[PDB]
This record gives structure tokens, C-alpha cells and sequence, in this order.
């Protein structure tokens, strides 16, 4: 059909987010538009203006682009203003097609295409081992490091000079620190760009005495978090039950702390490896299997979820 | 200083 | 610590590649400069006009950049203008750096515009299933895919008028068929750029009875291809024996193959699975083993040899 | 028509 989904989503749901890039791509909340494909970009910021509240110089769109680094982010829109471009060529044929909005209020600064970058800010807090959204800030490019540090306390409640920390959370497993402050933007991260974000937390002895002391601990720690559902094979519909284990654990340490969930001793189970793609399980699984969980799992989709069967036996 | 276009260290 | 090594490729060491993108990484023969981490290009461009037989005039770097979609390809230098760039700088931090050097032979290299685009020509042929290399183009963005079919025919060869099939080479595993030659080359390939390939080939029914018809269908080969080594288990110290397999094939498969190879039965023979690589044998696989040879060859690290045990069974106890 | 800067799919 000559139709397509345009899903915005808020500021506002990126509060509270616990891992990588802003938000959770399934559990976060949607306003979501239907529009001819080839509708002008005025039309849809007109009708979102109508709908969402706010008039058209109030607002900013981001299409939030999925990336083969692993990571969806803000990024800068296409249109090269405004030669016709039509909504699903600036979306690249994508169908629904994802838009961050930035409003103001509960105006918007003026924001250089060329010279200017939108960063984004969490604050790790290795006590209580939890980020905190801080927000988003408009900079210039040439500015260094060290004069941002004054408004990452503001935003996270702490007092001014306070010392801090700084990560780019580049994507999943992938932490990095910030060794020099006294350097540009586009020199102190990866490779810069609108929707980036970094991490900072104090620097403060006490909490190396946290579980968790730093950010590159924390995101390296919910890398390997991982649900897996496991189900009777013989032979009913699914008893299904999720157990939260970690990427990193091998043959026996998944079998342990299933078996023990289940009350039975762990040489009563026999897991069979997921057949991954087809249907069922098929093959039974080795107890000198010497791989690790993220390798029982890699048939799985991204959607996903994990799972494996296993008789008891 | 710019802003680069794309990403690059991948899956 | 203050130096960094810049490497030169030439057209030349794309000749004869049969895999994606100009060159295999590994394989190739480079050029090698050490210069200093705060040199200028132009200091570059001296010291290279003076190594290799060529004017200043008569050259042009293209660095090697890596994409998103995972493909390395001759890329447009971050020069032009005021620059008054670092070496190490224009690298983006890299070392060492490699570039395509473009030169002429047997005269002035062309003007570039940016409304011009540096493209790749492969000519696939079914009969030998193999790529040809048919060297790289400058064109407006402008010019329409049909205009630029003679070009194509001469350089592999064939009389003018020949009617081919073009397709665009975009990463390994998706080679996307051109459909209407009456486009212009930003609208004909998916996302125009400088290392774009289109690889060609003749529309002909003869090419049917060939292993692998169409350019999409070779690529889609070599993304599987896989060479494994058998070494039998009951012979210690024995090399092997190397085999050349699909990921895709599962037990009879391989089974079947490796048989016709070693002139017995498949059900004769004993494979064991893996070492990635803690080598030796290990799990012997049975003969109804669900999975696939990609399975099978999971562990090894990706610039490693692929070592699969077996053994000859006895036709009589 | 110009070219594009960064690979997309």
C-alpha cells in the first residue's frame, strides 16, 4: 500500500533507561503517525504540530537510525531543504521509521548543521549501580572537554568541581574512558556525531568498594545478563519458565542453576541444543560441551527471545 | 573539527 | 613512536582477484613508506613522485576506507582547499594507512569533479566461473548505466552492442542485479560512492549449462566456500588432505565428498569434531548429525586453519 | 544528483 508508520517517541522515555542507547526498543511508548509515502516533510511536521502540541519552530526531529555497530541513535535529518523528498525517501525505504522529537518547555536553541553537535548524558552511580539520564546538550565542536564537566554536575545534582569520570558509551560491551580533557570534541571521541553520549560518574574512592565500580564495568556487566525460558520436552504445550543467567557461563554452571530451580539434581537433566532456525530441538546437548551460554544461543533472533528445551528425564 | 558521517567498528 | 607506515597499492595487484572488493588483504603485495606522523601530503606526494616513476601531475591517492556495510574500498581523499592537514590526521588515527594509488601508463591523468564518481568494472564470465578485472571509470554522476556499456564491452573484450547483465558487487553475500539501464548512476546503484562496483556479464542462454549462471549466484559460492583439512586419527602426525566445502552442506554431504576423495565408503568413515583451538580430536560425530559443516567449524578462530579428524572403519571384524 | 557519504542497510 502507499502508506507508512512513523513512530516519534519522547524525551521522556528516555528516563529510567538501564542499558545501551536511549531508550528500550520494545518497552518504550510510541505516538504513532500514518502517512502517504509521499508526503512533504512539511505536512507531517504541520500534522505532529496539530497532534503532539507544540508549533512547528518549537521542534526538532531525529530520525533514529539503526546502525551495524550495534546501536540505534539520534541522527541528523537528511533533507537537503528541501528539495521535494518525499517522507519514505527520507527514511530510506524504511517502514515504520523511528523519530526522536525534541520540544522545549514541560524556545529551541539554534543548532548548526555543520559546526555544532547534540551529545547525550547519562551519570553512572556505582552505589546504587544504575544510570541516570542527565539529558542533552548543543555545543560547539571545538569545544573542549573540560567545559562541559560544569554542567554534567549541574544535570546530575552534584556540586560544582566536582571530580568526574568520563566513558563514550560507544555501543554494547564497549565502554570508553576519556584520558584527555583538555581536547576538542571530535578529538576526545570515536568518531563524533550528533546522538552520541557520554558517561560520567565521580571520582571518588568509595565506591571501589561497589560490586560495580565504573560505567565500563556496569555496561560490560549487562552485556552478559541474559534471559533464557527452558520448557518440558515431554510433552506438553510450554511450561514456561524465564531464569536470568549470564553469557559467560559454561555447561555446568547453566545446568546447576537450572537444576537447582527445578529442585532435582543437575545429572537428571538432559538439555537438547536448539535446532535454530527450524522448529524443535533435534539434537541432544553434551555435558562436555565445551562452549559458553552466548554460543547455545546465537540461532536466536534479536527480537528474541532465548530459549532450550530439556527432558528430566 | 567535524563531525564524521558514519560509524565504523562492527558487528 | 613518532612515525607511521603508509601503504601504497596498484591497479595492478587487483589483477586476477576472484573474492569481493579489489584485493585480499592478506595476499597483496604493497608499497611501504615510513613517514612522520605530522607530514604533509604534499611532503607525501613528493616523496612518492620521486620512488615511484610517476609526476605529481600523472598521480592520484584514493585511501582504502572501510564502510559500514563491512567493505574496504578505494574512498576520496579529505584533502581539497585549505587542508593544511597532518599525515597522521588525514588517517584518522590509522597505522598503518593503506591507499590505492591511481596512475597513468603509457600524457596527464584526468580532471575529477563533486559531480563526477570514480567507479569499478568486474566482468564475470560462467564459463570459467571466474571474475576479470576490467579496471575503473570516471563519469558524471549525471551519465545514465547505458552509456556506459561500450566502455564496459570493449575493456572485456567483447564486440560492442553485446548485450550484459549488469549487477552491483555491495557487500560479500548481496550482489543486487541492475533493472532499468535508463537511470542515471546515483538512482541505478543502491547509495552512490567512489569504490561502488558493477560487475558485468553477457546475456546468453549458453551460460545456462554452467555450475554458476549469473555473477549473484558466484558471489553467493564464494561467501560459503570453506577449505578443511582431514587428517585421519589412527596416522598421528599426518598433515592431510584439504577439501573445499560449503558451510551450508550438512553430514552426507561432506561425507560423500570426502569419500570420493579417499576412494571408500562414507559410512566407512569417522569424523570428530573440534578444536578451536586446543588441537586434537575430540567428539565423534554420528552419522545423523543435525547440523552443518559451519556448526561443525564454530570454534576456529577466524584466521586459523580449518582441522577436521577422521578414521577408516572396518568393512570386516 | 551527488553521491552519498556513508553505506546504509
Amino acid at each position: 500500500h502507499l502508506y507508512m508508520q512513523v513512530q516519534i517517541v519522547a524525551e521522556d522515555q528516555f528516563c529510567g533507561h538501564q542499558g545501551n542507547d536511549m531508550y528500550d526498543e520494545e518497552k518504550v511508548k510510541y505516538t504513532v503517525f500514518k502517512v502517504l509515502k509521499n508526503s512533504s516533510l512539511a505536512e507531517f511536521v504541520q500534522s505532529l504540530s496539530q497532534t503532539m502540541g507544540f508549533p512547528q519552530d518549537q521542534i526538532r526531529l531525529w530520525p533514529m537510525q539503526a546502525r551495524s555497530n550495534g546501536t540505534k541513535r539520534p541522527a541528523m535529518l537528511d533533507n537537503e531543504a528541501d528539495g521535494n523528498k518525499t517522507m519514505i525517501e527520507l527514511s530510506d525505504n524504511e517502514n515504520p521509521w523511528t523519530i526522536f522529537l525534541e520540544t522545549v518547555d514541560p524556545t529551541l536553541p539554534k543548532f548548526d548543521k555543520d559546526h555544532d553537535v547534540m551529545l547525550f548524558l547519562k551519570m553512572y552511580d556505582p552505589k546504587t549501580r544504575s544510570l541516570n539520564y542527565c539529558g542533552h546538550i548543543y555545543t560547539p565542536i571545538s569545544c573542549k572537554i573540560r567545559d562541559l564537566l560544569p554542567v554534567m554536575c549541574d544535570r546530575a545534582g552534584f556540586i560544582q568541581d566536582t571530580s568526574l569520570i568520563l566513558y563514550e558509551e560507544v555501543k554494547p560491551n564497549l565502554t570508553e574512558r576519556i584520558q584527555d580533557y583538555d581536547v576538542s570534541l571530535d578529538k576526545a571521541l570515536d568518531e563524533l556525531m550528533d546522538g552520541d553520549i557520554i558517561v560520567f560518574q565521580k571520582d571518588d574512592p568509595e565506591n571501589d568498594n561497589s560490586e560495580l565500580p565504573t560505567a565500563k564495568e556496569y555496561f560490560r556487566d549487562l552485556y552478559h545478563r541474559v534471559d533464557v525460558i527452558f520448557c518440558d520436552k515431554t510433552i506438553p504445550n510450554d511450561p514456561g519458565f524465564v531464569v536470568t543467567l549470564s553469557n559467560r557461563m559454561n555447561y555446568f554452571q547453566v545446568a546447576k542453576t537450572v537444576a537447582q530451580r527445578l529442585n532435582t539434581d543437575p545429572m537428571l537433566l538432559q538439555f537438547f541444543k536448539s535446532q535454530g532456525y527450524r522448529d524443535g530441538p533435534g539434537n541432544p546437548l553434551r555435558h562436555n560441551y565445551e562452549g559458553t551460554l552466548r554460543d547455545l544461543l546465537q540461532f536466536f533472533k534479536p527480537r528474541q527471545p532465548k530459549k532450550l528445551y530439556y527432558q528430566q528425564l | 573539527g567535524r563531525k564524521r558521517h558514519c560509524k565504523t567498528k562492527h558487528l
